[PDB]
């Protein structure tokens, strides 16, 4: 009761989507059935751990003025203005029509040009929270997806774990080194990413770990790749290539 | 499906790809207003495509731009012009559509019906060694033929060659440039393998330019598919062809007469301006290039 | 050097160009067609570009025929038609700043890239005199003579 | 997947039935030229 | 006496009409029809579970 009472208190903070909270209503019920001592009881207190940290409804508000994004992107960033040309006419264009809207978008170039670091300028221009996940010759699907949390030593997929530590339902993934994903037989990543990537399915997104279904549809995605040729067809197709 | 004619791209684009775009960025014709003449300009020079998907892009930008104009910019209203255009979308990438222009001898436009649309990639040959290696040399001249070459493009390519050595001492005996003389010829890739032969009447004609060193007649292409002894035989795929004939410019084609018949199913707009001239047997469209 | 089979018929169509400029040329010279050639492109280039360095490899060729070392410092690029014509290649920028670094001085690019060229930032442009052509004679012209 | 498989859940088209919720929609299978016909189990033998 | 099996074959130019005789022949000797698509495999599994 004591974790499940902690966890609730913030569950009541947090606006849970009312379909997780009844789902971790009959997950609860099962902790209830679960053992105190039993180390499925303590899998499934740390999954209670992953899911409950997860924020949920947590919305760091953004800036909409242009200004302020000219200032924060001059204050780290100088000239580049075809690139800041373009963010410019992103917020300038998601704040004329009403609310947040997604769109992956990528930069290309020699390594080291401040890629990644525009994306936490722009990560603290917007106000979203950052977080970098390297995936260049990634493969196992149990780093992205994660495991079924019936395996032994099972953990959610990163995702869990960025939502864990930023605390925002809208912060500003950056997926990093896109173009060298391992793509094999042993279940693609890169072919799972496209739930991910989905415009409409990324609102339902539900992975082996933690069967509830996530709302990722505030989240601001970012993908970063050295090369926009090498990256296979039906990904590279939807995104924006900035260079 | 199809592809589309460039004046058909300006009657699609103005209703059912501005208006969408438009409500990707979210404004309302109030205050983003697009010509005509932008649209033609857009299609005539920027995009060269088959598809849709280009001009797509191109009118996306400038209305993102023009988003930008309104939210910070200063004009509550923009209005494109083709003069204001090179602001928004940059200065001209393509222009002069078909590279040459006089075709110096040797070179001539072939139609391809390529893995997506038709293209209208040259074919272009050239002596490799002295000419006069020996006045009593008695040496085969052989060819070599490059450019991605499959297996069976290299047959109709030894075929279409042992035509021109036969047209020529059937036509004029004193000239022997062909058979005493090596020759490279270079066909670009691109078409798909099952057309591969396709390309094959070009070839002839472009050897015979090589031969007399006379330019082939301006912007005629043409198209077949050669039997080893002046026979012509139909090739797939025409309306494709001929819209990319459109695009470029030209103004005159030869087919097989076995086509005859698909050419005429195009809609009577796609076909105006064009000046077909089927023919069967060979010996005709050499009537119908040089003289 | 680490030759992709584009390469090969690029050489091929860049090989058979020099032995038709020579003879249209300067007929005297036989070095071409009577002499065998070792040729070494060392390796960088990603396949997709690998046409755009063949404009180079005629002028290497040709400085061994007449044998005279070509002008100093004169970076260039293009891509070659079997028949003198030149083609637009993509990726002007990096290549250009890869030119400033080197001390470069003059350049030679296709007529068709004067629109992207204009994009770069001013202070890049400074102390440059680039050569603009269509027709290949233009760049036998601007390194021999 | 079998549903004896770990982590199995029907095929795609399962999830359409259950969310277009009519018996007779318009599934519209998408650019079937590059499907991959490989060495380890050819899903375009599945899909005949 | 009793039923007895047997193995045949045939072959022709493609459209013929091989298929079609086959269920003729079904409901001419009152056997029961199975069709079994073989071409192209390699998973002898398939064939044998
Ligand atoms: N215009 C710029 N303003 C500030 N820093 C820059 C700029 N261009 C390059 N850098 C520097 O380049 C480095 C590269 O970092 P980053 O973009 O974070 O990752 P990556 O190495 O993937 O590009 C940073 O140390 C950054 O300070
Ligand atoms: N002698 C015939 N009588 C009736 N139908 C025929 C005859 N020959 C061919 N067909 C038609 O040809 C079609 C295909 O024949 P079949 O052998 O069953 O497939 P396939 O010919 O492709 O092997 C059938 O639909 C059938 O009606």
């Amino acid at each position: 009761d004591a974790i499940e009472e902690k966890f609730r208190e913030r569950l009541k903070e947090l606006v849970v989507p009312k379909h997780v909270m009844d789902v971790v209503d009959e997950e609860l019920s099962k902790l209830g059935l679960l053992d105190n001592h039993s180390s499925e009881f303590n899998v499934t207190r740390n999954y209670l751990d992953w899911l409950t940290s997860i924020p949920w409804g947590k919305y760091s508000n953004e800036n909409l003025d242009l200004a302020r994004a000219q200032a924060v992107l001059e204050e780290d960033h100088y000239g580049m203005e075809d690139v800041k040309k373009r963010i410019l006419e992103f917020i300038a264009v998601s704040q004329l029509r009403g609310s947040t809207q997604g769109k992956i978008l990528c930069f290309y170039g020699p390594p080291g040009v401040g890629k990644t670091s525009i994306a936490r300028s722009i990560a603290r221009a917007l106000n979203r929270e950052y977080f970098r996940f390297s995936v260049g010759g990634m493969t196992d699907v149990a780093e992205i997806k994660g495991h079924r949390r019936t395996y032994v030593g099972a953990m959610p997929g990163k995702i869990i774990q960025c939502l864990k530590k930023t605390k925002t339902e809208n912060p500003l993934i950056l997926i990093d080194e896109v173009d060298k994903i391992g793509r094999g037989y042993q279940g693609d990543p890169s072919s799972a990413l496209l739930e991910l990537l989905d415009p409409e399915q990324n609102a339902n997104f539900l992975d082996h770990y933690l069967d509830v279904p996530v709302d990722l549809s505030k989240v601001l995605f970012i993908c970063t790749a050295n090369v926009t040729d090498t990256i296979p067809e039906p990904l590279r197709d939807r995104m924006e290539m900035i260079n | 499906v199809s592809g589309y004619v460039a004046q058909e791209k300006l009657a699609i684009a103005e209703r059912y790809l501005v208006p969408q775009a438009r409500a990707l960025c979210g404004l309302d014709e109030s205050k983003a207003k697009l010509s005509s003449d932008v649209l033609t300009l857009l299609i005539k020079q920027y995009c060269r495509e088959s598809g849709v998907r280009n001009l797509q892009k191109q009118v996306e930008k400038v209305l993102r731009k023009s988003a930008y104009k309104i939210v910070s910019g200063e004009a509550e209203s923009v209005e494109v012009t083709p003069e204001n255009l090179q602001d928004f979308v940059g200065k001209p990438v393509f222009t002069v559509e078909r590279m040459y222009d006089v075709t110096p001898p040797g070179v001539v436009m072939g139609l391809a019906w390529t893995a997506m649309g038709g293209s209208t990639l040259f074919v272009e040959t050239s002596l490799r060694r002295p000419q006069d290696k020996d006045a009593k040399g008695d040496k085969d001249g052989s060819l070599e033929v490059t450019g991605q070459l499959g297996e069976v493009m290299k047959e109709s390519a030894r075929i279409a060659y042992t035509f021109a050595r036969a047209f020529l001492m059937q036509h004029a005996p004193a000239n022997d440039y062909l058979v005493t003389s090596h020759i490279h010829l270079h066909v670009p890739e691109g078409a798909t393998p099952k057309d591969g032969p396709s390309a094959g009447c070009t070839i002839v004609t472009a050897l015979l330019s090589l031969a007399m060193g006379r330019p082939v007649r301006q912007n005629l292409a043409m198209t077949g598919e050669v039997s080893l002894t002046g026979k012509i035989l139909p090739v797939g795929g025409i309306k494709e062809k001929t819209i990319a004939a459109k695009r470029a410019g030209v103004t005159c084609i030869v087919l097989p007469a076995e086509n005859k018949k698909d050419f005429y199913d195009l809609a009577a707009f796609i076909t105006e301006g064009l000046e077909v001239h089927f023919v069967e047997h060979y010996r005709e469209i050499f009537d119908i290039a040089f003289p």
